[PDB]
Order: structure tokens, then C-alpha cells, then sequence
């Protein structure tokens, strides 16, 4: 099955660098597009940045509040995703999940989730 | 960029009950939007893809419905591991955005 | 509509792509070659055109050493007068159609080396093997 | 290190120019229509689904459409099943009987012809003892004077006896997807600026080609395959007085052709079980069959012709067209067929004008023959039978053929004349996109690795 | 333990449904007969000895015979291959001559009526300007009055002109084994108790079938294929009044047909090597065409079925029978070949009974008929030609292809009536032992092991 | 004696029986599928369709890691997700067809499953043989 | 040690004899002349350069040319490609009219014959109405009288109207390289002295055979495979009278045979399309066509097969020949064709001799036939039309089809007779040399090495 | 000069040589054995024969232990009721012509031997593979 693993999550004071990893089993690792999403102490979604998968295209994707700011990638031999943070805030404080999408046109959702790591901004 | 927003943010309902959660497009996204469930202490689930696909592993009690703006995800037997925090995710347009949930509680 | 399905790379994917990225997938050129009453012989006629040049490649896959593995190192070296050129180009600078034309002089030199160090190295089993 | 190893890569992505084979892929919805009652909807391969066109990044590709191949396989199989689709139908010989002709009963004008003669005649009936006498009616282009009184024959009666057309069978064009066979690839060139020959830098691999309508027009193309955003001309070498210039033409020219005379058939029996159908009376009255075309269209796509001449011939040319000096009847003529009936028009008040570099229709009057010697072939005829009530029909004028007027002077002007000529130029208008390379797999590559013993 | 791993496994018995082209085996004794005789004894494959009837025991399987194919395609190439062996034969068209026709000289009753006519006509000899004139016989079914004096002319000479038949080639059924090609098995049936449906639980693998013999017979199937214990009727729905019940009885029962004519044979020259040959005198005395059967056994066999049948349709239920009320006359009639002739016999002597839950022979006045058209296709019909001497043929009726009536009351009576109708129902009574599948091997399980590198 | 007639079974003999004896003979199934003027041409597309059905099955063996070997192992865990069932009934309780009808659905995901899990093991293989 | 074990061996050189349809390689020079112009030439494959000779060092093998097949191939195939080269041409039925003949103008003498007749008679135009009166001439074997007056017919009206053959082909001899597929290699016997029967102790394997070019001569067999050093005669068992002696000699024979007529043609129309190619005048005189061999070495090579006949029986034996004591017209003359004309000579001035053990030329009077019968069949013939201008050929005669003279007596003369027959012995003639083997890979034999686990 | 035409034969060349001879060159026998509208159908039914007749023994040696190897070993012994001969006569005196006439009667046996040779070692392998 689809597995997937957070780490790196802490306490950072605003302004400062994170970079956050996600170790991915059970499925062809760089044919998915691969996402980063947070999730607030509200219990608000938030989506954080997309790296498109090798089939793909490629590309990254964020949304603009975190654009120019935030920084997703992988490498897919090793099947990890990474999530390279710059400029913190501390709105970015949230629990942030590891999410894979699914296959073809009906797949641009996310499939799977991680469990989550922690990030506190203060 | 397309907002969703769901309602109701939180419903208590009877488990063995059937419900209907709203997602609403700021702008059509044809059938792009899709429905997770996260219980409490958990990461989410996805339970419905693409408005009405059902999921691998998903019981048959979640369904999907809806088109353009307007999404509704129904849970025709209520069980008690179903009760947690309710996303709807669109995928028409960059930004991707999310719905603000809906709590069902016991 | 964003585009982020896992969409795996389809049939002749990297076909302009070098070396290093055209032999990860070589299955996908490899499974499109045999599956995909006078127009029914024009039917009968590419069947019958199809099956003797797949046959023909996998026998002189088949009369190496290489039976089925797809993949496969020999133990010729090789010559500089067939390429000239250098290893650490000829797996990210050129491509495969860039290769066809690179080396189809040097072609049936190659062919014909390869059944006589198959068949030598074949006796050569035959000669470990018959002592015990 | 240096010893280098000849190491073997099968499934490997290059391909090679060939020609082999290609066969149909009829569209499956009109396989409803039950046991060809258009030719080759039962004989060839019900199509696919979405057909896998996949782009090839980082690809150019030198495409080709005058040494091209596979557009005479067309010709030749659309040939075969033609005579596929006229071998069960009856022969004609017996109608080959001297006849005896006047005119139609008609307000016989000096300026109108007689466009239609009544030639009864005697025939045998089903019986091999009796012979009625039984007249029709016949156009004036297929009855010739043997030579008081007016006695015709018909002019093919000479040297081709042809066969009677089924009407179960019909003339309309389906689409066709051409599709490869295993071990061959369909190339197809996405560039939206494509002449000719030259590479292509945005191919794409498809298995089976998007439905072509076999149509059958001399000048004029029909009903097919629009260009993207300019006019596009390509030819062969356009200092060359020989080859024609298939102009392709980006917005449709609609044509309205119609046959405003009611012409019931009949069907005079032969022998035994050989009908022959023959058209009786016309009800009504005897008017000219004509096509329309609006005027501003037309000289709005002149005046987007003479931009993209002047772009092969510079300015300051003086460019005027002309009405294809000479030829036969089917080729100085807008040749084709409307609904199972072949219509002869009279291109001459559309390619007449001049251009220099500083509401209504108009009108073509056709004219119908019902013998046919489509494609030219030496021993054959085709006497399509007459069809019911008044005919009427509507198409997209797409890509001309013209031909320039092989000067050999320091003129400006350039009397353009269309023309026709080979029919597979016609589907060279629809065979540009796709050209059939040959997947070669195995190929072989050093690297530092040796079979080990 | 619970690392359970993919191992395949390759040539693994399963099998599917499936429908694909079958062929010939015949035997290989009737090849000793030079150059098809008889219609496909060349043309298809020598067969084998021994074939493998191997049983599979603990299989049960859901046959059909009503959605079967296999059945539809034996009846398509016995279309063709007798469409093929009438291709050589010569072509009849300057037979539709006006004829003029008497009565035959005869001891004329009022009670029998006169089957021949004289017709004494015209008809063109080898040379092109001569014309002989000739008679010859012609039975009362095939002439038409064309309308003092009486003068008629051939029935098929309007909209069908005909072949004769090369007196080379038989009408006579050989047995015929059709085979599957390799990997394809063909199932059989060893059920002595298998209605229609249902699941066969004992059934047995072959390659080709054993010897079947295509016949032409309406009603009263022949001379094939009788049952092992009971008389087994089998339909569709039993409740449907559209769906023929094929009863198959167990012991055959002799019928006698003969032919008392001498019928004396002539050939009339209709050009260059076109023979042609109709009957001339007949010698002796003009009498009719029977048929025999024994009437202890036809009432014996009624009292069989009509118990087999009160177990479909309860006790107390007054089986009646009945004549097929209408129809044509090739359905009407028991149509049936001969030794190369056709009887049109009349089973109303036998369809008229009636029963209640509680040595003579039956002669069956039948009549013959030249021209056939046989399978009722639009163009066609096959002047069979004449036979020397008496005619007289033994065979055994095998099963019954009868149809009930469709009642809408709450009555007793069942009126059965006889109807062949489409030729595959005989073939159903033939091909319902044997399914078509399709070996289908290279299975997949997993189990606890894993390739080590 | 030595030999009788009641366990030594023919064509298809096992074909209703279990999986541990089906599987002990099935080369008897495998061996018995290519050997054993119109009415030719159906001679001639029976031939090249059961040359192509056997082709097409000695294909997707042939681009696995079982070149002829007719039962291999392999590398992919089994998802109980596929068939959920016990190990100790599934090779003597239930049969083929029922198998086939079992994991119908299954198929292509295993078949996608087998290639990457040939090919990845493959070029780790090239990768293995080219450092020595 | 003695545990020896099986092994197996892959492509291996053994071969056993088979029979398999082989194919064409028509030459590639004659690919030029567009669309059959000979039969043959479009349709099978153009040929290899160096085909690859190849000996077979320490090889005997047991050949035969008697019992061989794939002469029985070619013959089949001939015969069914030269009714393919028939198909499309015209057949010629509406020819079988009543003539009306007289003597030819010519100068009848009472030693000579009128071989030519006038033959006037009346034929349909293309007109159905109307019917031309034409006139052209016809040889003496070719009318038959129909029986004060004078009125013939065409001999072959009787029983077989047969075509006209079209004069785009050609009846020329072209080479044929007969090949083997895959898997079967071609023994080509290379010894010089090779009889029949027996062991051939030099071979070699080839791929394709040399240019056979297909004639048809009864006696006098022509224009191929001349022998090495001597005369080779070779035989069926030599003591038999049934089997023929083919003589094949050494040093060819040069024949001239002509025809000094003019005969000028002419095109008279039959129907739409179907013309017909009479003899018109024949400018000049009237003369006989002949032959011409050169005495001198004619009787040194019947004093060279004399010589090797006394090899077989014995010395001191008065061999003598005779002329052929019967049969019909193709068997008693040396039947052959020349430049698409079929000439019927008279060998009887030839095989006239008797040979004890101690510049001018011979002119064979011939005489032509217009249709023709070749091979015998049972419904066909073949109206050659006629050729303008004087008609010359020279050709080489190589070899004999002798016959002995069954005698039951203790004499010493063997009086030979020539006697063409069947035609296969003509390529006898040539495919002596050549048989076919199926190579048999997978050999096995056992060493010491055993399959390791 | 380098390189000559004497020892370096062509197709069937060995044909009368000694079995030590014969299989120095098997490949060349083996590899042309492929490659190399009524006159195209003896072309259709001797390409469909061509390759039936290599597909039946592909497929009869595919199902022994040789897929492509062209000589091989096995496991069952050679029972001297077969030949007879002694082992330094039978690589150097005798033909393979004379071979095949000298064990033809003992084919089918020893095709026979073949299948059960190797599915009993194909199933002790699985024996052996089952428990890890
Ligand atoms: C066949 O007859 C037709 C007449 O029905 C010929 O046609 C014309 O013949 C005259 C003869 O003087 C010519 O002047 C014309 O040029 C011919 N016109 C056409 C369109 O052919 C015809 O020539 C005859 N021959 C053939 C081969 O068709
Ligand atoms: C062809 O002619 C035949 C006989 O001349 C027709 O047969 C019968 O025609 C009469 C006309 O009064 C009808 O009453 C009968 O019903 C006809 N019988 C049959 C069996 O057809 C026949 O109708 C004509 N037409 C065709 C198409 O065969």
C-alpha cells in the first residue's frame, strides 16, 4: 500500500529555514505529481506547494501567499520529497502532510496522505 | 483563485443517520473536487475523488454528487470511525484551495 | 484541469532523450511490437510481415548470449575505429537516432562478432563441462 | 576503464522510412448501416477510441509529400474497391441498340439547348422471343449521331460496354482512419507552418490517422481538412510551370448545389432479373442545375491568395487568374458528385479577374452526364442510374488546385488557371500531416561491463 | 509466513467461451472418389484416426444450443461451398422461351391430374443463325400460363435465370468432422439426460467432432443423430408459441420413398459444349410418387411423444395434432432430397391425431419439382436435371421439428403442428453436445517464495 | 504392476482438480498447442491466429524474468487486498476456473506489477555489473 | 566415465527429402517491360544476384529424376498461369456462324492443296441491329464442312468456344530461377556423367535454380541445357517400351524455321470493345512454311546417339529409326511455337536411317494451325491471331524423346521412334540435376556432461 | 594474404564432416533458417509454414531445460540399448547422416525422456525454492 512518511517538523522562530522530508513507499515514486499541504490549528487546509511527477512535467507549484517563499522538490531515486522553507512566518505554523495524487486525468487529487509533521512558528 | 466553502462547518447527527456536505466553487471546476476525511488524532483520508469517484478501500456508505460550482458528499450509514473533520479540494485552477470543513461529531 | 495526474511516460517517450534516459525504459518499445476477402489478406499480409521481423530480432537476440534478458553485457571490446568517441559524452550528449547513423557502417562487423564470441564461449562451456 | 564492451539494447526508441501495408479503420458507429450500403463499411476494421497521439519533445522531422508513398496505396486500394463495389452490379450490354431520338417536349428556347432527348427504342424483354419498344430520356452529353429523320447511339457503345449502378449502394464518402500495423509508427506533423517538404520540429505518434472523406473533385477540394490560420500553398518547385499549387485554404466557401427538375424514374426490365432503371418524365419544368457561392467570400479568400502569391513571387506582381485554357470535359470542368449524381459545372465566372499590388452569389451553371469514366481507365464506363425528386446539396469548398501559365518572360503578371489532372494530388491534401516510419529496436552500445564467466 | 509472493504458472487448464472459424475433417474413405464427386471431399481436410475423446471428470458446464454459435457458421460455409459448386456448372438463360404446352398423352383420371406438360418450343442450336425446335417434359410447378390456345413460360424466368447442375458432382451428405485448431477445445455433452439449458455435469474434451451429415429436410429431420434412452424434446421457451420444439426420438423409423417413373433421360445441345438435359418419354405408365411408413410405428411413436410431451405440459391435457395451417409450399411440405431428385411430400396423412391422458403402411402422396430454391435466396434457383429409371430411397426419420399453437384460453388441447422454417434448427439437433472454448493457460497464484538474485 | 490406467491421465486431465495437481503436470497443456482454394484461407487464418495467441503468451513471459521456465517466483509481495484468502485452502480447496474467476478483476495490475519489477531489477542488475 | 548422457544439438546439417511449393525469381532485367508483356514477369519475385553455389565436399546422395516431384509443380503452376494470361482476354463465342467458303486465289496446282479458304460470312456488328457480312481466310485444319453447294463451320463450334489472345502478351520463353523457402535447401547433382537413377557422388546446395525458360516442343526438344562432353542418353528401365529415352546431346542443332507468307491482318469489331483479329491479304505468293537442319550434323549426331545406344545394346546391333507409325497430330509432328505462331512440322525425313556396327540441308515441310489445344484439355482451345510480315525464328535443338519399337522376337534391329507425350518429360529435360531437401535441425547425441543443479 | 575462403565455410558446409567438426559451426545452419494475388499465396502458405515448422521445434526445445543455449546438457543417462557404440568412434568416425538413421528407431523415447527430465527437475526446484 501507499505510505507516507513526514519528518524534520520543530519549533522555528520567524525568518528562519526548515526543510521538511517525506519518505514515500508502494507506488512508481516520480510518475506522481506530489504535494505539500498544512493543515492549521483551526483545522484549516491550506495547500503549501505541489512538485509535478517526472511524467508530469516536473514543475513546482505554490499557492501565492507562499510563492517566491517556499520551495518543493524530490528525488525520486531514493522516492523523498522535500519541502525547503525560507522566510518563515508564524502563520505557517501547522501540521504539514505528505500527499500523493493519483493516475491520469482523474488524478490530479490527493490520494494519500502522511501523517504529519509538526511545525510551530513563534 | 477559487474559494470553497463548506457547510456546515459542524453537524451532529445520530450515527446510522445519512448526511450531505455541501462544497462550494467560487468558480466552475467542471467536476474537480474532491472529499477527505481526517478523524480526530489522524491524518486525512480520501474518500471521494473527482465529485463522484469512489476510492479503493473507501466503504460504500461515502458518495459523490455534484457539478461546476456546487458538490455534495453524502454518508448514507453514518459509523461511528466517520465522524471527524470533512475537506472538499478543487483542482481547476492554481492556486489549489481547500474547503474550511465540516465537524461531524457523535 | 492544473495537470497533476500521474501521467507515466507513454510510448516512445524518450526517443530524443540520451542514452541514460531512454534505456530506463526500454519495455515500452519493446511490448508494442507484436499486440500494438481481399481486405482481409491486406489484414493477413501485415500479420504474416509482423511475426517474421519480431521473430528475426528475437532470434538474433536469441543466437547471442542473450535469450530474453533485454538486457546484456558481451565480452568484445571496443574498437575505436567503429565510434571514436568518448564514454563520458555517449550517455548524455548524443541520442539513439543520432547513434543509428553514428554507427551503421561499423554495423554487421559488430553482428558478425558477436555469433563467433557467442559460439566460442558456448564450447568453452562445452569444454568445462565435459571434463566434469 | 578503456576496454570498452559492446553491450546490446533491445526496445529502443528509433525508427527508420519505409512503406508497407496500411490497412482501414472504419469509424463503428457507421457500422449500423446494414451490408455496405456505402462501399467498405462491413470490409474493413471498426475503429478505435481515442487514439494514443502522444507528443515526441525534442523532435524534428523532415516530412515529405512529393516522393511521398501511401498516397498511392490509397489510390490504388480506393480503385480496387471500387471495382469491388461495381462487380455485383448488372451489365449494360444490351442497351447498346441504334437509336431513335427528338426532343424533349419542352418551351424549346434558341438560347437553351435541348438538354435532354427522348430516344425511343427497341429493347428485349425477359422473354428471348419478344422485344418491346420502350423510350426514356437521355442528356444530350451521352447520345452521339449515327450519320429525315435524327437516329443516335450511345457514345460509349464504342469500345466500353459498363455496367448499371445498384441503387442499394451509395456514393457518399465515410471517413477512413488509416492505421499501421505492428512495428510501424504514424507521424504526424503538429506545425502549424508547414509547407511541403522541410523538417518539422513538432511531430507527434499516432497509430491510426483522423477520419479521411474520399471525395471525388477535379478543381475545386471539398468537405475536408481546413487550414490552421493562414492560406498555405505548397507545391513542388514553384518556378516550375508543371507542377500544380495546391492552394489549402483556412476558412470554408460554402456551395449550394442543387437539380431543380423533379425526374421520376422507372425501371425497364431486361431479362431475366436484370433491371435497368431509366429516368421517365420530368415534372415541372426543365431548368439548369447551378451552384452559388458569395461574392465577397470568394474575393475575400482572392485577396488572401494574392498576399500569400506575392509572398512566393514578390510585389509589385500583377496577379490575375484565368479558366484553364484547354482539356477535356472533366478537367476544364468542377467535376463531381452530389448525392449520387455527377455534376459538370462551368468554372469561368470565378477564376476571371486581375489583381494589382496597390452581397451577392455567383452562379455556376452544371450540367449532368450519367456515363462515367472516373479515373480515366481505358475499358471502363459507369451509367449511374437516375434519382428521385429535385436534388440538392450543400458543401465546404476547401483547397483549390491551380496552375500557373508557364511564361518565359520578365512579366509581372501571373494568369493563374485551375486544374485538376492526377486525382491524388487531391489526397495529398489530406496525406501532408502523416508520414509511416518503421520501429528498428536492438540497437547497440559500448559501456564498461563484460559477460561474465 | 504472510509474505505471500506472485509465482505464474504456465500451460494451466482454464478455459473460456469463445467463437472462431472451425474446418473440415473428412474421412478419409470417401477420398478414394476422384476430384469432388460430391461437394467438398478435395476441398477440406483428410481426417485423423482415433480422435481423443478424453473425459473430465468432477466438470460441470453450463451448454447451449439456442444463443450457440458454430451452428450459424456451419450453416454459412455450406452456403458457400454449395454457392461454389455451382459456379462451374452451365448457366441457363436461352431456356426463357415462350413455351406452348399441352397435355401429356396419358390415361387422363379426373381424380389424378395431368404433373407433366408437353411444351414443345424453340431454341438455338450451337451455330448462332440456326434454331431447333424441341420438346421435352416439364412438371406442372414449374410452368405458368403467359395470358383459344395455351401457351405458358418458366416460373423462374421472371426476376431468376438458373443453373443446370454438372451431373459430376452428388447431392448425397457425407459425414463431416469439424475441428477446432490448436488451442481450442471442444467440449461434448456425454449427458443422456440434457434439455436445452442447464449445466451438462458430464462432458469430455475433443478436437474434431464425429461424422455429422448435412441434410435439407423441413420437417421430418433424417437419417442423423438419434437419441440414447428417451425421446427428448428440447426448445426454447416452452411457454412460447415462436420457438420450434426439436423432438428427438430414440429408434428410427423407415420411410420408403420411391419414385415409379422410368423417366427416360435426353440431352438437347444448347451451344458450344453446353449440354443440356431434360426428361424425355417416360416408359410405362405415369404414376405418382409415394412414400411408406409403418403405421404401428408412426402411432407407436405418437404415444412416446405425447407422453414426453405431457411432461412439460401435465396430465389430463388432450394433445391434439394438426396440419401446418399455412405457409409456402417448401413449408408446408416434407422437402426433402432423394438420389438427386427433390420430394415435396405431404405429412397430413401423419400430423392428424388426437390423444387423452388414459401392420398396413401409410403411403404419403408426394411431388417433384425442377428448378429449387433452396434456402429461399432472392436470385437464385437450381434446375435439378433428370434421373434414368425408377427412383426409390430408404431412410430413417430421427427427430420431428414440431410448433404448438398459440392458445390464449384456459383449454386442454395443445394442437401441435409440424414447421421447419430455418435450416440451422436441423443443425441445432446436431450441434447441441459440442461447445467451442478457448484454452486460455498462463495462470497466476501466489505462494511463499521469491526469486533470489 | 507397475503402470495402470486409472492415474496416468491425458489433455486437459486435471482440469477440474486442484491446484498442487494441476500444477504437477502442466507441460501436457503447454506442448499440445501448435501442431495438435478458399477453403485454404481458413486454414490460413486459423494458423496465423494460433501462432499469434501463442506468440502473445510467450511475450508477456518473455519480458518477465521467466524465459521458459513455466513457474518462477518473483519479487512483488502478495496484497491480500487482491484475494484475501488463506494460503493452506487456495492450492487444495478451490480450482483454476474458480481462480480465474477469483482474481479476473486483478489482472493488468499484476501485469503492470510484473514489467517494472523485471526491468527495475534489471537495470540494478546493469548497475551492479558495471562497477566490477 | 560410461555414464554418458543426452545432449542435444541445435542447427545441425542433416536433411531428408520433402516436396513444399517453391516459388519464382523472374529476372530483374525483365522487369523493364511494363505489366506482363510475357505472363509472369510482374507478379513473382525478381531474382538475387550470385546465387550461392556452394559444394558439399564428401557427400553422396541418392538422386532421381523419374520419381522426382516439383516437376509436377511447375507443371501445375504453368498450366494455371497460362490460364491466368486467358482470363482477361476476350472470349470469342458470337464467331460460331454458318460460313460460306471457296478456294483461296493462289495457283493451284494438283500437288499442293488449297490450305487456305475464302470464308464470308455474316457476324454482328456492335450494333445489336445491325449484322456486318465480313469475309476473312482460314486454314484448312480449321473449318469442317457441314453436310451443288459448299458450306463449312469452325471445328472447335463443336464443344469448346475458346478466346482470342491479347497481343500486349507474349508467348516467349522467359528464365524462371526456381527457390527454396526457408528451411529446405536445393542438391544440385554436378557430375558430368549422371544417368537417371543412382547415387550422386558431387553436389552442391544452392538457394535458387538457374533460368529454366519454359518451351513446349513434342519431338526436337529446344533452346536448353546442352550436356557437357558426350551424348547422354538416360532412361526409365531400358527394356521397357513404355518408358521414352530422353536423349540430351552435346553440340546444339540449329534450326530455321520460317514462314514466308505476308499475311497482313485486320481488326474487325465484334461487339463494344472486342475486336477481332483476322487475316487479311497476303502480299507476295504462296509458299509453305519449312525448316531447315544441316545434314552433315544431323547425321553425325544420329551417328554419335547411335554410338551410346550401342552402350545399352550391345555391339554389332542394326539400329534403325522410323517416323512416328501413328497417333494424333501433336504426337506425329514436332509441335511447336515461334514467335507466337504454331508451327506443325513433319519429321519424317529426319528419322529415317539405319546404322550398322562397321552441305546441303533438310527441309521439314511444316504447316500451321490457328487454334489451338495445348495440354489437352478437355474445353478449351486458343484462336492464335494472325502476325504481320514474314515470320523467321532460329533455334537450337539440344535434345531427343526417343522411343523404342516393343519387339517380342530374337532379333538385332531396334527400330527407334520419335514420340513427344506429356510435356513434363520436357522439363525432365531440366530438372534432372536439381532435388529438394527439408533441413531437420536438432540432433542428439551423448557425451559426458550432465545439467547441472 | 589475411583472411582466406578455405576453412571458412558456408551453409550445410560440414554436412559430411565428423561430429567434432560439425558442431564447431552450428550457428550457420541456425540462422538461416528465417529470413533466408495468386502467386502471393505460395508465398503466404510458405512464410506460415516456415514458421511453423521453426516454432515447433522452438517450442519442443523451449520446454526442456535449452532455450536458446544450442547445445546443452541433461540428466538422463544413455542407455547403451540406443547406440551401442563406443564413445571414441562416435565424435570422429561416423556422419551425422549416418546419425540420424542410427537412433531414428530410439527417438520419441528419448523425446519422451526429455519432458519428464525437466519437469522433474523443474519441480524440485520449486520444492527447493518453496521453503524459502
Ligand atoms: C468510338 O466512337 C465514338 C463515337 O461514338 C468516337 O468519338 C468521336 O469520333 C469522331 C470520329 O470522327 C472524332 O472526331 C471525335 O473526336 C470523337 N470524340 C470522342 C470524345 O472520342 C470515338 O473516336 C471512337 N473510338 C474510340 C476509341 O472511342
Ligand atoms: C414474376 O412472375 C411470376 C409469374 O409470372 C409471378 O408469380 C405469381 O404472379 C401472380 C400474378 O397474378 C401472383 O398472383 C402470384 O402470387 C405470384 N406467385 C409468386 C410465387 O410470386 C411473380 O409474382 C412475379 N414477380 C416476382 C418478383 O417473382
Amino acid at each position: 500500500e501507499v505510505m507516507l512518511v513526514e519528518s524534520g517538523g520543530g519549533l522555528v522562530k520567524p525568518g528562519g529555514s526548515l526543510k521538511l522530508s517525506c519518505e514515500a513507499s508502494g507506488f512508481s515514486f516520480g510518475f506522481y505529481s506530489l504535494s505539500w499541504v498544512r493543515q492549521t490549528p483551526e483545522k484549516r487546509l491550506e495547500w503549501v506547494a505541489t512538485i509535478a511527477g517526472s511524467g508530469v512535467g516536473g514543475q513546482t507549484y505554490y499557492p501565492d501567499s507562499v510563492k517566491g517563499r517556499f520551495t518543493i522538490s524530490r528525488d525520486n531515486a531514493k522516492n523523498t520529497l522535500y519541502l525547503q522553507m525560507s522566510s518563515l512566518r508564524s502563520e505557517d505554523t501547522a501540521v504539514f502532510y505528505c500527499a500523493r495524487h493519483g493516475e491520469g486525468k482523474y488524478g490530479s487529487n490527493f490520494a494519500y496522505w502522511g501523517q504529519g509533521t509538526t511545525l510551530t512558528v513563534s | 483563485d477559487v474559494v470553497l466553502t463548506q457547510s456546515p462547518a459542524t453537524l451532529s447527527v445520530t450515527p446510522g443517520d445519512s448526511v450531505s456536505l455541501s462544497c462550494r466553487a467560487s468558480q466552475t471546476i467542471s467536476d474537480n473536487l474532491h472529499w477527505y476525511l481526517q478523524k480526530s488524532h489522524e491524518s486525512p483520508r480520501l474518500l471521494i475523488k473527482y465529485s463522484s469517484q469512489s476510492i479503493s478501500g473507501i466503504p460504500s456508505r461515502f458518495s459523490g454528487s455534484g457539478s461546476g460550482t456546487d458538490f455534495t458528499l453524502n454518508i448514507n450509514s453514518v459509523e461511528t470511525e466517520d465522524f471527524g473533520m470533512y475537506f472538499c479540494q478543487q483542482t481547476n485552477s492554481w492556486p489549489l484551495t481547500f474547503g474550511a470543513g465540516t465537524k461531524l461529531e457523535l | 484541469a492544473v495537470g497533476i495526474g500521474a501521467v507515466f511516460l507513454g510510448f516512445l517517450g524518450a526517443a530524443g532523450s540520451t542514452m541514460g534516459a531512454a534505456s530506463m525504459t526500454l519495455t515500452v518499445q519493446a511490448r508494442n511490437l507484436l499486440s500494438g476477402t481481399v481486405w482481409g489478406i491486406k489484414q493477413l499480409q501485415a500479420r504474416v510481415l509482423a511475426v517474421e521481423r519480431y521473430l528475426r530480432d528475437q532470434q538474433l537476440l536469441g543466437i547471442w548470449g542473450c535469450s530474453g534478458k533485454l538486457i546484456c553485457c558481451t565480452n568484445v571490446p571496443w574498437n575505436s575505429s567503429w565510434s571514436n568517441r568518448n564514454l563520458s559524452e555517449i550517455w548524455d550528449n548524443m541520442t539513439w537516432l543520432q547513434w543509428d547513423k553514428e554507427i551503421s557502417n561499423y554495423t554487421q562487423i559488430i553482428y558478425g562478432l558477436l555469433e563467433e564470441s557467442q559460439n566460442q564461449q558456448e564450447k568453452n562451456e562445452q569444454d568445462l563441462l565435459a571434463l566434469d | 576503464a578503456e576496454n570498452l564492451w559492446v553491450t546490446v539494447y533491445y526496445g529502443v526508441p528509433v525508427w527508420k522510412d519505409a512503406e508497407t501495408t496500411l490497412f482501414c479503420a472504419s469509424d463503428a458507429k457507421a457500422y449500423e448501416t446494414e451490408k455496405h450500403n456505402v462501399w467498405a463499411t462491413h470490409a474493413c476494421v471498426p475503429t478505435d477510441p481515442n487514439p494514443q497521439e502522444i507528443h515526441l519533445e525534442n523532435v524534428t522531422e523532415e516530412f515529405n509529400m512529393w516522393k511521398n508513398n501511401m498516397v498511392e496505396q490509397m489510390h490504388t486500394d480506393i480503385i480496387s474497391l471500387w471495382d469491388q463495389s461495381l462487380k455485383p452490379c448488372v451489365k449494360l450490354t444490351p442497351l447498346c441498340v441504334t437509336l431513335q431520338c427528338t426532343n424533349v417536349t419542352n418551351n424549346i428556347t434558341d438560347d437553351m439547348r435541348g438538354e435532354l432527348k427522348n430516344c425511343s427504342f427497341n429493347m428485349t424483354t425477359e422473354l428471348r422471343d419478344k422485344k418491346q419498344k420502350v423510350y426514356s430520356l437521355f442528356y444530350r452529353l451521352d447520345v452521339v449521331q449515327i450519320n429525315s429523320n435524327k437516329e443516335y447511339r450511345l457514345i460509349n457503345c464504342n469500345t466500353s460496354a459498363c455496367t448499371q449502378a445498384c441503387p442499394k449502394v451509395s456514393f457518399e464518402p465515410i471517413p477512413i482512419h488509416y492505421c499501421a500495423p505492428a512495428g510501424f509508427a504514424i507521424l504526424k506533423c503538429k506545425d502549424k507552418k508547414f509547407n511541403g517538404t522541410g523538417p518539422c520540429p513538432s511531430v507527434s505518434t499516432v497509430q491510426c490517422t483522423h477520419g479521411i472523406k474520399p471525395v471525388v473533385s477535379t478543381q475545386l477540394l471539398l468537405n475536408g481538412s481546413l487550414a490552421e490560420e493562414e492560406v498555405m500553398i505548397r507545391s513542388e518547385n514553384i518556378t516550375n510551370n508543371a507542377k500544380n499549387i495546391l492552394v489549402q485554404f483556412n476558412t470554408p466557401v460554402q456551395i449550394n448545389c442543387t437539380r431543380p427538375n423533379n425526374n421520376t424514374r422507372k425501371s425497364i426490365r431486361i431479362g431475366p432479373g436484370q433491371a435497368f432503371y431509366a429516368t421517365g418524365d420530368i415534372i415541372g419544368d426543365i431548368r439548369q442545375a447551378h451552384c452559388n457561392v458569395s461574392k465577397a467570400t470568394w474575393n475575400e479568400t482572392l485577396g488572401k491568395v494574392v498576399k500569400q502569391l506575392r509572398k512566393h513571387f514578390g510585389n509589385n506582381t500583377i496577379i490575375r487568374f484565368a479558366n484553364s485554357s484547354g482539356g477535356d470535359l472533366e478537367v476544364t470542368t468542377h467535376s463531381f458528385n452530389c448525392g449520387g449524381e455527377f455534376f459538370y459545372c462551368n468554372t469561368s465566372g470565378l477564376f476571371n479577374s486581375t489583381w494589382i499590388s496597390n452581397n451577392d452569389s455567383i452562379t455556376l451553371p452544371c450540367r449532368i452526364k450519367q456515363i462515367i469514366n472516373m479515373w480515366q481507365r481505358i475499358g471502363q464506363c459507369m451509367y449511374a442510374p437516375p434519382i428521385q425528386g429535385v436534388i440538392r446539396c450543400v458543401s465546404n469548398i476547401t483547397g483549390l488546385i491551380l496552375t500557373r501559365d508557364g511564361g518565359s518572360t520578365n512579366s509581372t503578371t501571373e494568369t493563374f488557371r485551375p486544374g485538376g489532372g492526377d486525382m491524388r494530388d487531391n489526397w495529398r491534401s489530406e496525406l501532408y500531416k502523416y508520414k509511416v516510419v518503421k520501429i528498428e529496436p536492438l540497437g547497440v552500445a559500448p559501456t564498461r561491463c563484460k559477460r561474465r564467466v
